[PDB]
């Protein structure tokens, strides 16, 4: 069975979103473009917000710029803007999820230690795959996929 | 049906060639580039002629005046240079376009040059002082295309919004706009040589013949491919009467004007024919192709 | 209702029930309302509960989240007793 | 305005709630109903400083800011029977090994 290309429909209608990065990391906005493909956008320093124009029905995902860890928007995945009503534009809260301990320490840890080095670190082989295994938009395409 | 058949290649850039025109006398070939070159070949054998140098990024288009003793360039570095083809001296640098400027046309008197920049305006420039007469930015989105018609007293533009623009040339003021059902950028438009109608280009794999006098659409030309880049057509009537168009499958394509038919694919060019040429006077077309090919082709027809 | 974790080294914390419940291993134990835990230092388990009580706090809570903060000399055995904890 | 505590005595930690405006005596109530203890047996500290029964916890220094559910303040505990006073005790957790050379 054909499974569905998570993209931006090309809808041409203008909407006007506010990008409000209520986390502490440094977000990498990504746009899905009409063929799916991620696209990188400018990033938001944390504490801050933006004023940006984008269509309705596009599809936008927000990950931490330098590591690529997944954030939430609007609690979800997925960011799709609408048409603006009464002159009021969309906001996009873009958060930290709860991660898992688990994950978290990953995060600490990857940040901490070359990924060469991960193998030299006494712990099961399973926490090396676990550390290598580095956050990817691509993961997040792929499960939403399955979801939908 | 014509017979078109490769005669030359000309190898003279070392990128993207982004536009061909043959000078109305017939007798040059002037070829723009991403290298930040145009140069002039002799339209009959391809002969290098000159390089003209200038412009510090690359150029999107050139264009002759009606005497050939004048071209126009469009670049990426904002400005348009008017150059004196037997010098190769940059006469005019036209400032006032704040991005890219992607096209470039005389009008029939060569006293005027309208442009189009990817800042979504439509300028009209003095060719004798270089000032910027009028600007136009009604698009809403980076135009492709400006184009004069027979007596200078129209200009049309085409542009990503998804409309064709005609303006009144002598006041600026919009006249009418060209949309079929849908909105697809519109990435190519032109005056016939007769006048009657406009020819434009859509990203939807689809040029279009309209009767802009009654807003009407006449003929449609499909089987090439173009959804990405803004490829020049254009009508050829020195024997038969052919539409001519480059396609991203890397071939031209000749259509019969009347019947849409497919009559001709020259093979030849390894990537998106990006640009096609009419000789004013002999069946000769040139055709040029972006980065993975950089050449020019001339192909003859007996029709 | 609470229930006790034991720390390798004797240390007992006492946690709501529902914040202990967020680790399956911990309620596979449960299954007394108290776990002893055979490895895990009083150190790890004090910061895992720390890990309970702001994920049951910030869950789907619609708010801005701060960071879980992990210091380096902790990260290595506070990734350990996660993976464990499946937490 | 939450706040999260650690309510500490020997080697007995309890992870537990409250508010800036809830009072110490409060406090005491939630010990009592975990520990089995009344508030009359017990005494609250932050750091040496013995917190009276009717001082809420934000003016006792227990704000959100500073007790927060992933670092919560730490409330000492002790206990109290008739005439006799046990003394505040509080066992530290254990300390981490060397940091790997890798980090
Ligand atoms: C703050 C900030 N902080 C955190 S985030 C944030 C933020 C910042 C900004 C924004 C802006 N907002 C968005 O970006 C939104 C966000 C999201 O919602 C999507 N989106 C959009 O705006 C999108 N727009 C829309 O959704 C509605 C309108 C979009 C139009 C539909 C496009 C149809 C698909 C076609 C396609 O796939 N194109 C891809 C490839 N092209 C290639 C050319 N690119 C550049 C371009 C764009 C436009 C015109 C021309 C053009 C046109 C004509 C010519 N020439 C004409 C004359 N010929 C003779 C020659 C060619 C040339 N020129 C050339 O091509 C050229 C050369 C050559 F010809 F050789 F190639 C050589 C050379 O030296 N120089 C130029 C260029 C060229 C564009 C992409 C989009 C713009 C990202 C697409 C948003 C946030
Ligand atoms: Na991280």
């Amino acid at each position: 069975r054909p499974r569905p290309v998570l993209r931006s429909v090309n809808s041409r209608e203008p909407s006007q979103v506010i990008f409000c990065n209520r986390s502490p990391r440094v977000v990498l906005p990504v746009w899905l473009n009409f063929d799916g493909e991620p696209q990188p956008y400018p990033t938001l320093p944390p504490g801050t917000g933006r004023r940006i124009h984008s269509y309705r029905g596009h599809l936008w995902l927000f990950r931490d710029a330098g590591t690529h860890d997944g954030l939430l928007v609007n609690q979800t995945e997925l960011f799709v803007p609408s048409l603006n009503v009464d002159g009021q534009p969309i906001f996009a809260n873009i958060t930290l999820p709860v991660y898992t301990l688990k994950e978290r320490c990953l995060q600490v840890v990857r940040s901490l230690v070359k990924p060469e080095n991960y193998r030299r670190l006494d712990i099961v082989r399973s926490l090396y795959e676990d550390l290598e295994d580095h956050p990817n938009v691509q993961k997040d395409l792929e499960r939403l996929t399955q979801e939908r | 049906k014509p017979n078109y058949a490769l005669k030359f290649t000309l190898a003279g850039h070392t990128k993207a060639v982004s536009s061909v025109k043959f000078s109305p006398n017939g007798e040059w070939l002037a070829s723009s580039s991403a290298d930040k070159l145009i140069k002039i070949w002799g339209a009959y054998d391809g002969k290098f002629e000159k390089t003209i140098s200038g412009h510090k990024l690359g150029i999107s288009d050139v264009a002759w005046s009606s005497d050939s003793n004048l071209l126009v360039s469009a670049s990426d570095d904002k400005t348009l240079k008017i150059w004196d083809v037997s010098s190769g001296k940059c006469l005019k640098t036209l400032k006032g376009h704040s991005n890219y400027v992607f096209c470039c046309n005389f009008n029939p008197q060569s006293n005027l040059i309208v442009s189009g920049s990817f800042d979504e305006s439509v300028r009209i420039w003095d060719v004798k002082t270089g000032k910027c007469l009028k600007t136009l930015p009604a698009h809403s989105d980076p135009v492709s295309a400006v184009h004069f018609n027979r007596d200078g007293s129209l200009i049309v533009s085409s542009s990503y919004d998804g409309l064709c623009r005609i303006w009144d040339t002598a006041s600026g003021q919009c006249l009418k706009t060209l949309i079929d059902d849908d909105n697809p950028p519109v990435s190519f438009v032109k005056f016939s040589p007769n006048g009657k109608y406009i020819l434009a280009a859509t990203l939807d794999n689809t040029l279009k013949l309209w009767d802009y006098s009654k807003g009407k659409c006449l003929k449609t030309y499909t089987g090439h491919k173009n959804e990405k880049y803004c490829i020049f057509a254009n009508f050829s009537v020195t024997g038969g009467k052919w539409i001519v168009s480059g396609s991203e499958d890397n071939l031209v394509y000749i259509w019969n004007l009347q019947t849409k038919e497919i009559v001709q694919k020259l093979q030849g060019h390894t990537d998106v024919v990006i640009s096609t040429a009419c000789h004013p006077t002999e069946n000769i077309i040139a055709s040029a192709a972006l980065e993975n090919d950089k050449t020019i082709k001339l192909w003859k027809s007996d029709c | 209702m609470y229930v006790k974790l034991i720390s390798s080294d004797g240390h007992e914390f006492i946690v709501k029930r529902e914040h202990a419940l967020t680790s399956g291993t911990i309620k596979a134990m449960l299954s007394t309302n108290e776990v002893n835990f055979r490895e895990i230092p009083s150190h790890v388990l004090s910061k895992v509960c720390m890990y309970f009580t702001y994920k049951v706090r910030y869950t789907n809570s619609s708010t801005e989240i701060p960071e879980f903060p992990i210091a380096p000399e902790i990260a290595l055995e506070l990734l350990m007793a996660a993976n464990f904890l499946d937490c | 305005m939450d706040v999260f505590l650690m309510i500490r005595r020997h080697k007995t930690t309890i992870f537990t709630d409250a508010k800036e405006s809830s009072t110490v005596f409060e406090l005491k109530r939630i010990v009592e109903g975990i520990l089995k203890r009344p508030p009359d047996e017990q005494r609250l500290y932050k750091d040496d400083q013995l917190l009276d029964d009717g001082k809420t916890l934000g003016e006792c220094g227990f704000t959100s800011q500073t007790a927060r559910p992933q670092a919560p303040a730490t409330v000492g505990l002790a206990f109290r029977a008739d005439d006799t006073f046990e003394a505040l005790c509080i066992e530290p957790f254990s300390s981490p090994p060397e940091l790997p050379d890798v980090m």
